[PDB]
């Protein structure tokens, strides 16, 4: 029952420092051996480096090198992965991982030997702009005859401009969830962050039943709930 | 250094079905290989080592084979829970090197968008800038050509957009394209259209609106 438990997210500005942790527990070696893998949005998946503390033996990837050290606390069973040189596309999530060999890793994985990493930690978000924290302006997308479809309106919420992820959205706090849609947050050229909250409920309740979004920005550090009402459109 | 690519980058396919995903090294990695499974909000997962070795606790649906430069991953009886994407590794020399991953989504019927369009909040509207959001609504496959006009003249670089992950009922996606100009430029002309082109669409659904109407 060996396990891997990572540091909270982190938001960092360019060209500063993060240093994330991961506490192991229970290997049933000193010489065991950590790894660092991070999702990348886009490259796919990438390790990074590796280190077995008990020596204190490293191996770092090339396209790292310069920015990546990996330390570790022997007493406390917890290794450090620091990235340095940050630029914006280190934006990404980063896992450790347990290294499994029959033999104690010294430099190169000994192929006949390994497992592979069958032990991984949460994850660690960690967010790289130079954008500032900011609660988002919560704006209504009202429902009218061009949001309908044969029984059926459309009505949202506009979350926009907030920084850093993530902010939260319910619908009439929790109660309404059945046909919800919330898209992935979308990062502007403004470095702010902008998501839209949409439902779908029949027509003939808009004038019966009151609709609201219920946004949370847990960050910084706005809870807001917005009335959606219905608007007047062009009958043609 | 070795790089890994597998085939195909995303496959949509059904419960119960046959899939097959391959992988291709740059050199020889003898059996060097390992496979990993990961969904959204959770790390990967280890299914295989040395090519072909299951791990305990991995299904007997899951198979590998393959060594040198071909290898493969094989769902038998597809699943439920197996949507996800799927990573190799080779461990063969350093660094290790990861495929750029095959991710595996569901597969339901052809079905057309149900379009939207949202006309600008009163509030926004104070602050000098001006969005309208386009909603493209439960269709499937996911691919759809979302297009803004003002009036009837195409806009470009102005329209953010984003989709859905793959809808946990009926499998379908969602879309929500976003004009964004300022209440200045709005404010300039009166009929804000969107535009929605779709595989199970006859002919290209349009929704209008003129400003000041709404």
């Amino acid at each position: 029952q060996v396990q891997l438990v990572q540091s909270g997210a982190e938001v960092k500005k360019p060209g500063s420092s993060v240093k994330v942790s991961c506490e192991a527990s229970g290997v049933t070696s000193s010489s065991y051996t950590i790894s660092w893998v991070r999702l990348a949005p886009g490259q796919g998946l990438e390790w990074m480096g590796r280190i077995t503390p008990i020596f204190d033996i490293t191996n770092y990837a090339q396209k790292f090198q310069g920015r990546v050290t990996l330390t570790a606390d022997k007493s406390t069973g917890t290794t450090y992965m620091e990235l340095s040189s940050l630029r914006s596309d280190d934006t990404a999530v980063y896992y450790c991982a347990r290294d499994k060999s029959d033999v104690v890793v010294v430099t190169s994985i000994r192929p006949a030997y390994y497992y592979g990493m069958d032990v991984w930690g949460q994850g660690t978000t960690v967010t790289v702009s130079s954008a500032s924290t900011k609660g988002p302006s919560v704006f209504p997308l009202a429902p009218s005859s061009k949001s309908t479809s044969g029984g059926t309106a459309a009505l949202g919420c506009l979350v926009k401009d907030y920084f850093p992820e993530p902010v939260t959205v319910s619908w009439n706090s929790g109660a309404l969830t059945s046909g919800v849609h919330t898209f992935p947050a979308v990062l502007q050229s403004s470095g702010l962050y902008s998501l839209s909250s949409v439902v779908t409920v029949p027509s003939s309740s808009l004038g019966t039943q009151t609709y609201i979004c219920n946004v949370n920005h847990k960050p910084s550090n706005t809870k807001v709930d917005k009335k959606v009402e219905p608007k007047s459109c062009d009958k043609t | 250094d070795i790089q890994m690519t597998q085939s195909p980058s995303t496959l949509s396919a059904s419960v119960g079905d046959r899939v097959t995903i391959t992988c291709r090294a740059s050199q020889t990695i003898s059996s060097w290989l390992a496979w990993y499974q990961q969904k959204s909000g959770t790390a990967p997962k280890l299914l295989i080592y040395k090519a072909s070795s299951i791990v305990s606790g991995v299904p007997s649906r899951f198979s590998g084979s393959g060594s040198g430069t071909e290898f493969t991953l094989t769902i038998t009886s597809l699943q439920p829970d197996d949507f996800a994407t799927y990573y190799c590794q080779q461990y063969n020399s350093s660094p290790e090197t990861f495929g750029q991953g095959t991710k595996v989504e569901i597969k339901r019927t052809v079905a057309a968008p149900s379009v939207f369009i949202f006309p600008p909040s009163d509030e926004q509207l104070k602050s000098g800038t001006a969005s309208v959001v386009c909603l493209l609504n439960n269709f499937y496959p996911r691919e759809a050509k979302v297009q803004w006009k003002v009036d009837n003249a195409l806009q470009s670089g102005n329209s953010q957009e984003s989709v859905t992950e793959q809808d946990s009922k009926d499998s379908t996606y969602s879309l929500s394209s976003t004009l964004t100009l300022s209440k200045a430029d709005y404010e300039k002309h009166k009929l804000y259209a969107c535009e929605v082109t779709h595989q199970g669409l006859s002919s290209p659904v349009t929704k209008s609106f003129n400003r000041g109407e709404c």
